[PDB]
């Protein structure tokens, strides 16, 4: 049931999903060995993802947390990347998306840093970087990464050594 | 997939170490996000 419609860069809503890919960029302490040597993007396509069932799966889930947390669903906007991401626009985030190594446990990731979700497109890791190329850090193969909306509820509160 | 810490909904991965991260989240319900944007992109090389 999902539908992708296409933004126009002239489109105020691909101006402000692209700043905040761009303006999230940061260098990582692995010298980009995951994610690749890069400052920017080259943004190629900014799709808007649509889908009743999904949409209406997540606004219920939001209610519940709302509710339980005096009326504050402490919605975020956060980045996911995964080589799953067709998966994940028809047919949701599930258990199958869960870092199952990760830091906090086997959960679902998000990055506030577009980079940092950069570094998981190709795998953990990067993997073995583009199947076409096995570059972690190719400047030709496109890559793809979401943009999600994130409903965080009461969060735990982790200082970490990252 | 692991449970959210008791009495909490989510976990907030703070960076200590590395003052220019921001921070990273996780949920345990897949029901608690929607992809709302697929955004395709090339890296580019420094110049
Ligand atoms: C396992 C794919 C993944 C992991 C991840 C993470 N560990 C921290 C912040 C963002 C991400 C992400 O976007 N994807
Ligand atoms: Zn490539």
């Amino acid at each position: 049931g999902t539908i992708l419609i296409d933004l126009s860069p002239d489109d105020k809503e691909f101006q402000s999903v692209e700043e905040e890919m761009q303006s999230t960029v940061r260098e990582h302490r692995d010298g980009g060995h995951a994610g690749g040597i890069f400052n920017r993007y080259n943004i190629l396509k900014i799709q808007k993802v649509c889908n009743k069932k999904l949409w209406e799966r997540y606004t219920h889930r939001r209610k519940e947390v709302s509710e339980e947390n005096h009326n504050h669903a402490n919605e975020r906007m956060l980045f996911h990347g995964s080589p799953f991401v067709n998966a994940i626009i028809h047919k949701g985030f599930d258990e199958r998306h869960a870092y199952i190594g990760g830091m906090f446990g086997a959960g679902i990731y998000f990055a506030e840093n577009s980079s940092k979700s950069n570094q998981y497109v190709y795998g953990i890791g990067g993997g073995t970087g583009c199947p076409v190329h096995k570059d972690r850090s190719c400047y030709i193969c496109h890559r793809q990464l979401l943009f999600c909306r994130v409903t965080l509820g009461k969060s735990f509160l982790q200082f970490s050594a990252m | 997939m692991a449970h959210s810490p008791p009495g909490h909904h989510s976990v907030t991965g703070r960076p200590s170490v590395n003052g220019l991260a921001l921070a990273e989240y996780v949920i345990y319900r897949g029901e608690q996000a929607y992809p709302e944007y697929l955004i395709t992109y090339q890296i580019m090389r420094p110049e």
